[PDB]
């Protein structure tokens, strides 16, 4: 019984149109947008049922578009993006309607840029075990910076020899900015993996430090020098040393 | 604002409890509900409360009095996974959005039994150039203040060694700035006295 949205991340520039889907539980009746600034702050957008658009909050903007067509999903349309529309959106669904629990989405992050010249992905680097923490804690910590990326849409994960590890591991909740002054600034990351001491002390142990970015696609056109800052993976890697 | 919560966050060691507060400024909304939201997910129906008294759900208490529309939720035996993001919602008697309270942040945090507060320098990689300065292995309760325009300082980092039964603070600094050091990385913090400072 999970409430489903895709995408998890758009960006895109202003004056544009962007789709927000949402597949709600099988049998709700009840469908309601919401949208959250900041990552606290939740507001009620618009619901529907009966096949048509009911309450409306004055942040709903009635040029945007809602509708639930018969086997799709519930979708919210966004036109023309402004960069006010930046916000994480969320769907939800009830069964019995008003009284009822409302089942939430995962949320679509919605970044809208004023252009897209600036998308940057992050560099990584890999940064090893202090020698002196090993002697003093027989323990090893990993750190991991992901930095200079642009917009804020990543998630980390630590491999070791190949299988993804979550175990030792915790990552910055949020991205920092990397000169505050701006509000076109580029973002930094960190990660830490601590492992016990004699595993990053077997060079047959092999740790990736990974990065994966939400970016351009190839339907966005490039002719900048630099390459297409797509949507990809970006990653650091080390082997165990004694 | 509608729904008013308190505190604005607040900070409870694992096992402990925890104390919500929610009030209305409008007596039309007199149905209630405790949502909770983790990072990078959806809220999620903790339990509703819409008739005076106590309810339950697991480690779980609402009470509500409507005569004064005060709304509470208590959590007891407080568990890691119990870190998020808690939001108060009322809706009218009469289907209708919610209305959120801004919510109040919970971490629950670890006890640190045999604390070894150090500030440690890890080399890059593939250039031995650049560094990064790792505090770790503080008490939870120290204070990791942000600080200069080109000197970056994370949050504390909360790691859990499962099969270790081991958790552990740090946060990370950096920096290209010419004065930048391990040793003066953390400054404007309040660090113990006894911070092993390695070289």
């Amino acid at each position: 019984p999970k409430v489903l949205q895709i995408p998890s991340h758009q960006i895109i520039d202003m004056g544009q149109m962007v789709t927000l889907n949402c597949d709600p539980v099988s049998n709700h009746l009840y469908f309601y947008w919401y949208k959250q600034i900041l990552g606290q702050q939740m507001e009620f957008l618009v619901n529907f049922y009966n096949g048509k658009v009911m309450e409306k909050s004055k942040l709903f903007k009635d040029q945007f578009s809602v509708e639930r067509p018969d086997g799709s999903y519930f979708t919210l349309k966004i036109q023309p993006t402004a960069l006010e529309d930046s916000a994480v959106y969320f769907c939800a669904s009830s069964f019995w309607g008003a009284y009822a629990e409302q089942f939430f989405g995962p949320g679509t992050r919605l970044t809208v840029l004023e252009d897209l010249r600036n998308v940057t992905p992050p560099k990584v680097s890999l940064f090893e075990p202090s020698k002196a923490e090993i002697s003093h804690t027989q323990k090893a910590t990993l750190v991991c910076l992901a930095t200079g990326f642009y917009p804020d849409h990543v998630e980390l994960s630590w491999w070791v020899n190949g299988k993804e590890v979550h175990s030792g591991v915790c990552t910055d909740p949020q991205p920092l900015k990397e000169q505050p002054a701006l509000n076109d600034s580029r973002y930094s990351l960190s990660s830490r993996l601590r492992v016990s001491a004699t595993f990053w002390q077997n060079p047959r142990n092999h740790f990736r430090c990974q990065v994966q970015f939400y970016g351009l696609s190839e339907n966005d056109e490039w002719t900048q020098d630099r390459a297409k800052p797509v949507t990809q993976i970006v990653s650091a890697e080390a082997w165990g040393r004694a | 604002q509608k729904v008013q919560q308190s505190p604005e966050s607040l900070s409870v060691p694992e096992g402990g409890m925890a104390s919500l507060n929610c009030t209305s400024s409008d007596r039309n909304f007199q149905y209630f509900w405790w949502y909770r939201q983790h990072s990078g997910e959806g809220p999620k129906a903790l339990m509703s409360i819409f008739s005076d008294g106590d309810k339950k759900e697991g480690r779980f208490t609402a009470h509500l009095n409507k005569a004064s529309l005060h709304v509470s939720l208590h959590i007891r035996d407080s568990q890691p996974s119990d870190s998020a993001l808690y939001f108060c919602a009322a809706s009218e008697q009469n289907a209708q959005g919610l209305t959120f309270g801004l919510g109040t942040r919970v971490s629950v945090f670890p006890y640190i039994q045999n604390p070894d507060p150090a500030v440690y320098q890890l080399r890059d990689s593939k250039s031995s150039d650049k560094s990064v300065c790792l505090f770790t292995d503080f008490d939870s309760q120290t204070n990791v203040s942000q600080s200069d325009s080109d000197v970056y300082i994370t949050d504390k980092c909360v790691l859990d060694m499962r099969s270790m039964d081991f958790k552990s603070n740090s946060a990370v600094a950096w920096s290209n700035k010419s004065d930048f050091a391990c040793a003066n990385a953390f400054n404007n913090s309040i660090i113990p006295e006894d911070t092993f400072f390695p070289s």
